[PDB]
This record gives C-alpha cells, structure tokens and sequence, in this order.
C-alpha cells in the first residue's frame, strides 16, 4: 500500500519537540518513528530539514529531561540520515558544524556527527578537512568510555575507508599521530588501533601501505606479553592479516609480515619464560600457525624453519592431534608423513584430523591405508556418517568411498537429527558426481535421497 | 542474522555478569574486541566458560584472566 503514514509520524514528532514543554508519550513516539523507518524504502517526500534542525538543536542543548531517553532520539537520527538526501543534510550539519560538534563536550551530539560523517556522499567530502583528524583523537583517547560513540566513530570510518581520499588523510596527514599511539602501547588505545588497522588493511593498496603503522617489531610483541590481552589481540591481528593475504591475492604484503612470524612460534615453545603465552593464548596461536602453513612461499621455507626451530611438529606429544587437525595437509604429508602415518587412525576421535588430512590428495593417499571397510562399520552411525560425509567432499575421496569400501556405501544407503544432516549432506555430495561415476550406486543413492528430502 | 556491535557486545557481557560472581574492573570493552562478529549465546558461553575457569582454579570470583581463558576456549577454539 501507499505509505504516506510514515511522513505523518515524522511531522507530528517535529511538532511535539518544538513545543514549549514536551510530553510523556515522546519516547513511545520516537520508538514508533524508529520502527516505521526500518520498514518503507527512501520515501517521505520532503527535504527533512525541519526535523533535523530540531534534532541538532535538541542535542547541542545538553538539557536533561525526566521523560526523554536520549538514545531513542539518536536511534531516529541513525535511521534518518542515510535515507535522507545528504545535500540537504549538509545544510543542517554543516562542514563547520561537525568540527564544532566533535570538539564539544556533548557526547550525544558527537554521535549525531558520526552518523552524518558515516553517511558522507561523496565519501571523500571531509577528506580535504580535518574532520577525519578529530575522529582519530576521540577514538584513540582511553578516557573516552562511551561505547555508543566509540562504535559510531568506527562505523563511520569503515564506511568512508573505501575512498582513496579518506585513506590518504589517515595514512599521511594523520600517519604521525597513528605512529604515536602504536609506540605508546596503552592497552585501551593500542587495542583500538589493532582493530582500526585490521579494518584499514581490507582497503589499503600496495603503495598506500605504510610499513611503520601496520607492522609490529619483535620488541613490540614481547612487550605485549605482560598484559596478555594485548598479545592475544596481536596474535589475532596477524592470523587475520595472513588470511586477508590469501583472500584477496595481496601477495605483496607477505614480505612485511614474514619477518616477525617466527617470534610468535618462539614465544609459543618457550614455557619456562612465558607461561602466560601458552596459557591464555594456545588456541589462537595454533590458528596463526595454521595460516603460516598456507602462505605462498618457496616450498614452505618460513614455515619449516618455524617448525624446526620452535613448533617441532610431532615431538610435542599432546599436540599431535591439533597439528594434524590444523597445519596445511600438503605440508603435513611432505615433511611429516611419519606423524600422519603413525598417529592418524580411523576412530570417532580421528574425524577432526580426517577432515583436514583429506583436503590434499597426496595427504589422503598416506591415510588411505588406515581405511578398512570394517574399521569404519565398527563406529556408531553418527560417526560413520561424519566419516562418509568427509569422504564425500573431494573427487579422490568420493571415488575411493564408492569403489573401495562398498560395505560402507551399503551402510550409508542403509536398508538422531545430527546423524541425518551428515548423511543427507553425504547423499547429495555423491549424487552431484553423476549416473556414470556412481554406476551401481546411482539408483539407490537417488532413492535414499528422495526418501530423505521429500518426506 | 545481524550480530552485535562493540557497544552491544559489552552490554551483553555487563548485563550477564550481574548474575555471576565476578571480580571488580573487568575491561569489558577489551573482552568484546576479542569476540568480534560473535553470536548472542557465543558471548554468554564465554561467561559460562569464565565461570568454569574460576571453579577449575578453586575460586568463586572469576578473573578477567578466567574470561581470557574463556575467549581462547570458545572464540579462538575450533570445534
């Protein structure tokens, strides 16, 4: 239907606010405004200048109200600014008005600015001005404990960072300031910088990249170990970094990082000196090592040095399963055929490693011998279905499950809801092969698939 | 479906620790920066876990360290 109704709700708010005294109902009205603004696409045909003028006036006026819950108002502002025509929004919240707002002491007014700056059109509007510069001083000030504002600043920054002009202001004009927060290393300020940087690396280009800000020295990483929360965030920053390297084919950045990586591995091995490292960060470190055994390099040069000197895959008794569940199976087969052959077996427990070792054909060949049709039927059905489903994932594994363990094929076809997910997953992954590849198995695979999905 | 913002995440953590025996100044903004793009009950489990690390170390009051142990277990912890 024709939603006029929405503008009727906005104008009636504009009136109840411009009044000499404000009602009790105002909060339920603002909530009704926020609710009706999610619904309806960019519509209510009027330049919104009156309500935004009234809203800006209401915020600059610090005025505490017994009824008014300032959040419900800002909720309207957050939803209004993007839907509204930005050229007319710039009239109310002028380029200078925002400089004024962000430098003020009125926290709700600052937030309003961040919603305006978030919805900047064109993006590089305030890139000529020091509006970007201000936001960074607020973001990196530990005394700023306003969660709604801190986020509004980041939500605004993330949106604007797609633009080259906005990024130039950050990594050139503000680059000296950014560098100061880094060497400063105050937990709250520093962690904010980590999180700001992990966002910025998504849009940063080869030249734009400044080594000084995105990279952490060996002496930096060791200094973080004191307040373990920082080391964890740093491990994370890098696991994330080494990932948006493969997930964007940004192999250029691989030189910058390669250097400090063994530091983490060293720190991991040392327990006599860094108990906090292996206590509070074992898992996320293992995650980062998994990423190192993935990076495009001269026959795993960096990773094998990291393994020989610090990781020592296989020497570590308790860790064998973890190594076999995480580290590149291409690498695992090449350098640890021993570890892969001697420690993997086909159990309910194994599944973790089974799904990782299956990923590389060469690796799966080294663990194909551990596959009896019997050893698999020993397991309960849920385990079997996980095993079968794992084998149903790759060409070589499906081909093996179909041809070599037909007793297992029989078990899958037969004669717990989790069991069914895995089974149906397996069933379809098999039917995607085709009538030919499947052969004797196609007719029942389809029968047992229709059986499972249709009813 | 949508996930919680840095603010909301801290709010989950703070409202949730009320019904928990927890030490004074746990830096909840910081704990939230360690659970990015993390579900409602994912964060609630980081609390259950923190509670467990306390019980595990024969403690009643859960440390921020117990929460760090909790994050590494639930968030950084692969199934």
């Amino acid at each position: 239907k024709e939603t006029n109704y929405v503008e009727n709700l906005l104008t009636q708010l504009e009136n109840e606010l411009n009044e000499d005294n404000l009602p009790e109902d105002i909060n339920t009205l603002l909530r009704k405004c926020s609710l009706n603004l999610v619904t309806v696409v960019s519509l209510p045909d009027m330049d919104v200048k009156p309500l935004l003028a009234t809203i800006k006036r209401f915020l600059t006026s610090n005025v505490s109200y017994d009824s008014l819950n300032y959040d419900y108002l800002l909720d309207v502002v957050d939803k209004l600014v993007p839907m509204a025509d930005f050229d007319d929004v710039l009239e109310v919240y002028s380029a200078e008005d925002l400089v004024k707002a962000l430098r003020s002491e009125i926290d709700p007014l600052k937030v309003a600015a961040c919603r305006v700056i978030e919805n900047s059109q064109p993006k590089g509007l305030f890139a000529t001005s020091n509006i970007i510069d201000i936001l960074l001083d607020i973001l990196f000030d530990e005394k700023v404990e306003n969660d709604k504002l801190i986020t509004a600043i980041e939500k605004a920054l993330e949106r604007l960072s797609t633009d080259e002009l906005i990024r130039r202001r950050l990594f050139d004009n503000n680059l000296p300031y950014l560098v100061s927060v880094k060497g400063r290393m105050e937990t709250v300020s520093f962690v904010r910088l980590i999180d700001f940087l992990t966002i910025e690396f998504q849009f940063i280009s080869g030249p734009e990249f400044k080594d000084i800000i995105f990279c952490f020295t060996k002496e930096e990483i060791l200094k973080s170990v004191e307040d373990i929360l920082v080391f964890i965030e740093l491990v994370n920053y890098y696991t994330k970094f080494l990932l948006e390297i493969r997930n964007q084919d940004k192999y250029w950045a691989l030189r910058h990082v390669k250097k400090i990586l063994p530091v983490f591995a060293q720190l991991f091995e040392d327990t006599e000196n860094y108990p906090d490292v292996r206590a509070f960060s074992t898992n996320c470190l293992l995650q980062l090592f998994a990423e190192v055994s993935r990076i495009e390099e001269d026959e795993y040069s960096l990773f094998k040095t990291m393994d020989k000197d610090s990781l020592k895959i296989g020497s570590e008794a308790k860790l064998i399963t973890e190594w076999l569940e995480l580290i590149n199976p291409q690498y695992l087969v090449k350098y640890h055929k021993d570890v892969v052959e001697n420690y993997f077996h086909v159990s309910g427990y194994s599944i973790g490693m089974l799904r990782n070792l299956s990923a590389d054909e060469e690796c799966f060949n080294a663990i194909r011998n551990k596959f009896s049709a019997e050893i698999v039927l020993r397991l309960p059905y849920l385990e079997q279905m996980q095993v079968v489903e794992t084998l149903t994932r790759y060409e070589y594994t499906s081909k093996f499950l179909l041809n070599e363990m037909p007793k297992v094929m029989g078990s899958l076809i037969g004669d717990d809801l989790e069991t069914v997910h895995y089974r149906n997953s397996a069933l379809r992954n098999l039917l995607d092969k085709g009538e030919e590849k499947l052969s004797v198995w196609y007719e029942p695979l389809l029968r047992e698939y229709s059986k499972a999905v249709n009813g | 479906s949508s996930l919680p913002d840095l603010e909301g995440r801290a709010n989950i953590f703070r409202i949730h620790s009320k019904s928990m025996s927890v030490e004074r100044g746990i830096r909840w903004e910081l704990i939230s920066r360690l659970c990015p793009n993390s579900t409602g009950a994912e964060l609630r489990s980081v609390c259950t876990e923190a509670g467990m690390f306390a019980i595990r170390a024969r403690r009643k009051v859960a440390t921020e360290k117990d929460f760090l142990k909790a994050v590494d277990k639930v968030i950084s912890g692969y199934k």
